[PDB]
């Protein structure tokens, strides 16, 4: 148990660490940002299947929810980038410094 | 003796699968005025095996656009899969006890639809990206259908164990129940596994065999299989949920009878199906199983919700 | 009893499996093609001896020429000869196909599929009968029946 | 309106299922009588052991044992 | 304030719309060839797709 | 004709019923004239855990009744 | 242990046929035969380009109704509460809204493709 | 099987690593896939179902529509796998090593608080209920329905403006 | 909190699972109920700077049963010793804990 919690925000530390360092594209940022999501889901799990604390097993259900919607709405963003744009890119938007 | 459980599971479904694809042709031929394979065997009960060792013995397709791990890996996962849905599957008493099974087989499933979906990326080509958006699509159409239909039938079951519908229907079916979500399933089930009139990936005359065109030996035998288990496999769910078969703890293999011939039976039907209808359009699919089916599926949601409440029917927590 | 004898039955077994499955292309160009249809059709149903069509020539044994090869579309057929994965047969079907036929002194058209692929079996007409044409396949299974493979390579 | 519906019942019948399936639902359950005993049910059912009382001397309609006359009599379960 | 980096730098627009070269419409291309049993016996077909 | 189809569908039903009674046979094998015991829930579990420490040899399938 | 076994056996199945599949036949490559297939004839682009996709709000709506999925699926459990008329009208609150979000949807032609 | 929880994590570690490398969505979809399977796997291992069938089955549907999209906006004729980058690959290589490293190194200054190699698979579970009845997974969470029902109107509020949302940002 | 719209009306849309110790579904305990309990009941009219030093014994015993590492390094210490022990021959493990005990039910 501290085994694996050490590990899962380790993992959320890398997801974290993926999603700062952009590279070209966009949509990975979003993968890592689900990635991110999941780590802390799992998390959230464990330590209410531990302390068995029934009463707060909702909140992952909510995590779930609120970070697919925010999904869908990056990936609406990225349907206007591309329209845009046509590549998904991140560095073609770089207009807003001028 | 799990090892044995495993042979007496797995060896008899794939017979199953080989014999189909004979019961297909053959059926398919009848309604088609003809008859279908009669001469390599007496009545062409050696065809499948044919099929199979000319397919393991010709040469496979390694192209060079591809992406040989996803391109291998594929039909691993698909027929993995169809080979793992048959586990919780109560005949009547099961393999492996599972208290979600429903869920297990949904989960499954979805992951199934990833063997087509990397297929036909892997494979570099037109008509495979093309059977491969396909499947996006119907998944995306089915897949919310499938899972408000199935809890909306196990609302009066009162749980996911597939083994707890089976005293659900010790004195009657849930068909009487529930024929309209007993109708949508089946035809979920008709969208699921890519089969007529919903096959929309492999569809000959629009895509030239998509997610497949690529694929030549064991591989595409692999999928083909794996397509031929589902089919029985989803035939004996709806037979497990809406068909439920007596059990009479003392005669199991009873249980056992009724359900292989209910299982033929809608598998029949699905060959039947296929050669009565032509092909929906995968948008039209989207159409109908958003607009007709999903509006009626909560509505009926609804009423099941209510159901158990207002006759005071609310089922049993194991 | 003998490696030998054993090799020649084995080689048996794989003849039977690939002469009771193969399995042509959707490949027809002009009128034989309507022949090849009623081959397929219910009187002389394919079907009944393992010989039921597949649209991608890489989940195909056989590409049956029935119709009139031109300059045009002598490429694709050698491209989609070449796709199809060894072991491979050609049934080239009619005379339009065997040799040029009655288009043979034309500025467009090949004077046969021998040029392009190589052909096993030669079916005659304009059209040949479907009846024909099932009388060619199998002689092309009984061309199959006897490849003795292994033996050579025991032999080697 | 009664010739909207007339309409509707004809083309799109599916959508007309729906409506009514979904008011249905929303209204029978204020309609039967059986609907009462649905939570009377779900409390019934003793998924936890019933913790014995200590005796204050000062209750009398709490049972001293399992059959006796007290406590709530759960005929109304049986012959429902 | 100019520096060497904000040199090149251009006002934005009024109503903030930038002009852009629009992207070019590069519509895939199939070949619904010949082999294609939908082919009713030989076409070729060229046809673009947009999706 | 139409009852050729009649055996492959006959070796398609002998195989699709061969998974219950094999299955429910070697439970009934190995567990010992008795089903193979479902344990949802953890109260089942520790009967079945009980019935294993009773026995004097770890199988929870032998029974132990009035002889004790 | 015992499924791990059965996905093991399956998986273990599937990997010796398709190194039986391989390593079994025989092999004539060349580049003509590795190149895709496209009717004959040779593609005139990359398949690893953009596939404009016009059921894309279509897809996020099933996301969505994914997760709609999600908060109706402890209904099994919910109803063995004691209280019986929280989670009717909950659920009830629920579906309705769906149903809600899929007319608008609708009327607003989001169920439409783009053209 | 005692480190079967430490290997699981361990794959989760490697899958998200993996995805915060970023290749192509094909691949990090797939990265994300196999770690909700992973977690599933463990949320079970910790005596959860629900949970974990329910992470799979989203990350399921979500990648689909990664896919689905990624086909049309996040594509390139060279979708670069993680062997595609020499330097990729070296930083995948590295951090095995140096997670390993870091394992191997923190198992010695604390010798036991935050890592236990030694004692490993001793404290998984902590205090099972031996006997017990209606007590899995899913009873909590169908309190959505009731005693925490305020979670469930503001998660369907959530979701019924995310459509509106959606219509919008797309118009 | 910011705004105690909630203390206003009475009601409680999220005040009443704050914490392990509250109204698990059907009554399961949490494991430290009795521990949150107590540190709960100390820190009660106190706020904050006084409960962190009068009421600390508490949620030391909070903390050590749900973080729980000192029983963690007891064990861990007597099984490094008995290792020792047993590597250098010393120690002899019984029936009851190398597999061969009488079963007590
Ligand atoms: C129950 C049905 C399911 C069955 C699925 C599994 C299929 C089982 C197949 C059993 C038959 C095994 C024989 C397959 C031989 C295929 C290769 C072949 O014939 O080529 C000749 C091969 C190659 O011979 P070769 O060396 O002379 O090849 C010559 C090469 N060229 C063409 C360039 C001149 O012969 C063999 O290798 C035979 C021994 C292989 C036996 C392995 C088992
Ligand atoms: C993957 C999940 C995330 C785990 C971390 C990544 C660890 C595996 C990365 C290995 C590097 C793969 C790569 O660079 O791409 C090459 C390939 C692309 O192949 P290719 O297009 O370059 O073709 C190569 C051609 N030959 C074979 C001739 C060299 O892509 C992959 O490997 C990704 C597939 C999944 C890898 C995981 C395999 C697990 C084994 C199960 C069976
Ligand atoms: C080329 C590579 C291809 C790989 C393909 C992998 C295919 C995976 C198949 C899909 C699996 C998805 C579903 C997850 C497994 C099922 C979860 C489940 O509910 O049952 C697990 C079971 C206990 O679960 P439960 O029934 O709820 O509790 C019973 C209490 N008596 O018992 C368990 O808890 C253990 C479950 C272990 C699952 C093993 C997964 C194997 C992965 C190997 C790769
Ligand atoms: C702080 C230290 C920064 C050191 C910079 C190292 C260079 C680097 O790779 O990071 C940038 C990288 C973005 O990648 P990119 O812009 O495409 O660079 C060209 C590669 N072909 O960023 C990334 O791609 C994300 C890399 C995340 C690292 C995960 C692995 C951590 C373990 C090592
Ligand atoms: C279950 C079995 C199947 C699905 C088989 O695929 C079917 C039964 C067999 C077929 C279609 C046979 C031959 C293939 C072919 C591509 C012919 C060329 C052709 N095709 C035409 O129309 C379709 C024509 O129209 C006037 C033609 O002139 C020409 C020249
Ligand atoms: S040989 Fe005769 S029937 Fe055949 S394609 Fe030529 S003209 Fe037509």
């Amino acid at each position: 148990m501290p085994s694996t919690f050490f590990n899962l925000t380790m993992a959320f530390s890398l997801s974290l660490l993926g999603t700062l360092m952009f590279r070209s594209h966009l949509m990975s940022t979003l993968l890592c940002l689900e990635g991110m999501v999941l780590s802390l889901f799992i998390m959230t799990s464990v330590t209410s299947l531990n302390s068995n604390s029934m009463s707060s097993m909702p909140i992952p259900i909510t995590i779930l929810v609120f970070a697919a919607c925010e999904a869908a709405v990056g990936l609406a963003l990225l349907v206007k980038v591309s329209n845009t744009y046509g590549t998904d890119y991140v560095q073609n938007l770089n207009l807003l410094q001028c | 003796m799990f090892f044995i459980n495993i042979l007496t599971l797995l060896v008899p479904i794939l017979i199953a699968m080989a014999f189909l694809t004979l019961v297909e042709r053959k059926i398919l031929g009848y309604m088609q005025l003809r008859k279908g394979p009669n001469i390599v065997g007496p009545y062409g009960i050696l065809q499948p095996f044919a099929d199979a060792m000319k397919l393991f013995m010709k040469e496979p397709m390694r192209p060079l656009t591809t992406s040989m791990s996803l391109f291998i890996i594929a039909p691993t996962l698909s027929l993995t899969l169809a080979l793992s849905l048959w586990v919780p599957l109560p005949m009547p008493h099961p393999l492996i006890n599972l208290n979600l099974g429903i869920l297990f087989i949904l989960a499954t499933s979805s992951l199934s639809v990833y063997s087509i979906l990397w297929s036909g990326w892997a494979s570099n080509s037109k008509y495979s990206l093309f059977g491969a958006l396909r499947a996006v699509a119907q998944t995306i159409s089915y897949e919310v259908t499938m899972a408000i239909i199935l809890l909306s039938v196990l609302l009066m079951n009162g749980s996911y164990s597939l083994q707890t519908l089976i005293t659900t229907q010790e004195h009657m079916w849930l068909l009487l129940p529930a024929w309209p979500m007993a109708m949508m399933w089946f035809i979920s089930t008709l969208a699921e596994t890519n089969r007529a009139p919903f096959d929309l990936t492999e569809g000959e005359s629009e895509l030239v065999s998509g997610f497949n065109v690529e694929y030549a030996a064991g591989p595409f035998a692999l999928f083909f299989m794996a397509e031929y288990t589902n089919i029985i496999l989803m035939n004996a769910l709806t037979t497990i949920i809406f068909l439920g078969p007596l059990y009479y703890i003392n005669l199991p293999e009873l249980y056992s009878t009724n359900f292989m011939m209910e299982a033929l039976l809608l598998s029949s039907t699905f060959l039947w199906i296929r050669a009565s209808y032509p092909r929906f359009r995968y948008d039209q699919l989207m159409h109908l199983l958003w607009k007709n089916f999903l509006p009626l599926t909560l509505a009926l949601c609804m009423w099941h919700i209510s159901l158990p409440i207002f006759t005071a029917g609310v089922p049993p927590y194991m | 009893s003998r490696a030998e004898y054993v090799v020649t039955k084995l080689d048996d077994l794989i003849n039977w499996a690939r002469r009771s499955s193969l399995w042509p292309m959707t490949f027809g160009l002009a009128c034989c093609a309507v022949e090849m249809m009623h081959m397929a059709a219910p009187r002389y149903d394919m079907d009944r001896f393992g010989v039921v069509f597949r649209a991608s020539p890489r989940q195909a044994d056989v590409m049956i020429v029935a119709g009139t090869l031109t300059n045009k579309m002598a490429p694709a057929l050698r491209k989609v000869y070449d796709q199809m994965p060894e072991p491979r047969y050609v049934v080239s079907m009619g005379s339009c196909a065997n040799g040029g036929g009655y288009y043979h002194y034309s500025y467009s058209v090949v004077r046969g599929c021998d040029r392009i692929v190589p052909v096993d079996i030669y079916v005659p007409g304009c059209p040949p009968t479907a009846e024909a044409l099932l009388y060619g396949i199998l002689q092309l299974q009984r061309k199959i029946k006897r490849e003795q493979k292994l033996k050579i390579w025991y032999r080697r | 309106i009664s010739a909207f519906l007339k309409n509707a019942w004809a083309k799109e019948p599916v959508l007309v299922v729906s409506f009514s399936v979904w008011g249905l639902a929303i209204i029978m359950p204020m309609i039967s009588p059986y609907t009462k005993y649905a939570s009377m049910i779900n409390k019934a059912t003793p998924y936890n052991y019933p913790v014995p009382v200590r005796d204050d001397g000062n209750m009398p309609d709490v049972p001293s044992h399992p059959q006796d006359p007290l406590g709530p009599s759960l005929d109304w379960l049986k012959n429902l | 304030y100019p520096s060497k980096e904000t040199a090149h730098w251009k006002p934005p627009p009024w109503n903030d719309v930038d002009i852009l070269k629009e992207k070019a419409v590069t519509n895939m291309t199939l070949n619904f060839g010949p082999q294609h049993p939908a082919a009713h016996g030989v076409l070729r077909l060229v046809l673009e797709l947009s999706g | 004709m139409w009852f050729e189809i009649l055996p492959g569908l006959a070796i398609m039903g002998v195989c699709l019923v061969i998974p219950g009674v094999s299955t429910a046979y070697i439970h009934k094998f190995t567990n010992g004239g008795k089903e193979k015991r479902v344990a949802r829930v953890q109260y089942q579990w520790y009967l079945m855990e009980r019935d294993r420490r009773i026995s004097g040899v770890n199988r929870y399938y032998v029974s132990k009744g009035l002889e004790n | 242990m015992n499924l791990y076994t059965v996905i093991f056996i399956n998986i273990l199945l599937s990997l010796t046929l398709i190194l039986v599949a391989f390593w079994l036949p025989q092999m004539n490559l060349y580049s003509e035969k590795a190149n895709p297939y496209e009717c004959g004839f040779d593609p005139t682009s990359s398949a690893r380009l953009p596939f404009s996709m016009k059921f894309f709000l279509v897809a996020i709506t099933f996301l969505l109704f994914d997760l709609e999925i999600a908060l109706l699926l402890p209904l099994p459990w919910a109803i063995q509460t004691i209280k019986t008329s929280t989670m009717m009208i909950m659920a009830f609150i629920l579906v309705t809204i769906l149903s809600l979000g899929l007319a608008y949807e609708w009327t607003q032609k989001g169920l439409e493709w783009t053209e | 099987m005692n480190n079967y929880i430490f290997v699981l994590s361990s794959l989760f570690l490697v899958g998200c690593l993996g995805l915060a490398l970023k290749p192509s969505p094909i691949y990090g979809g797939l990265g994300l896939i196999v770690s909700g399977f992973v977690g599933c796997l463990m949320v079970l291992g910790f005596g959860g179902s629900f949970l974990g069938l329910m992470v799979f089955l989203i990350y399921l549907g979500g990648m689909l529509v990664v896919f689905g999209y990624t086909t049309a906006m996040a594509t390139e004729e060279y979708p670069e796998t993680w062997g595609s980058n020499w330097l990729i690959l070296g930083f995948l290589v590295l951090g095995v090593i140096m997670e390993v490293f870091l394992i191997c190194v923190l198992n010695y200054y604390d010798e036991v608080g935050v890592i236990n190699l030694d004692g490993l698979g001793d404290w998984l579970m902590y205090e099972v209920d031996d006997v017990g009845v209606m007590l899995e997974g899913g009873i909590g969470v169908a309190a959505m329905y009731s005693c925490a029902t305020w979670m469930m109107v503001v998660a369907g509020w959530s979701l019924f403006a995310g459509i509106f949302i959606i219509i919008e940002i797309t118009r | 909190p910011f705004l105690d719209i909630q203390k206003k009306l009475g009601i409680s849309l999220d005040r009443h699972f704050m914490f392990l110790s509250a109204e698990q579904p059907y009554k399961n305990a949490a494991r430290c109920h009795a521990f949150e309990k107590e540190w709960i009941e100390c820190a009660h009219g106190i706020g904050g700077t006084r409960a962190k030093k009068e009421c600390k014994i508490e949620f030391d015993d909070f903390e050590e049963c749900l973080l729980r590492y000192k029983t963690m390094r007891r064990m861990h210490d007597i099984k490094k010793q008995r290792e020792k022990l047993m590597k250098e021959g010393k120690y002899t493990p019984p029936p009851h804990h190398s597999g061969r005990e009488e079963p007590r039910p």
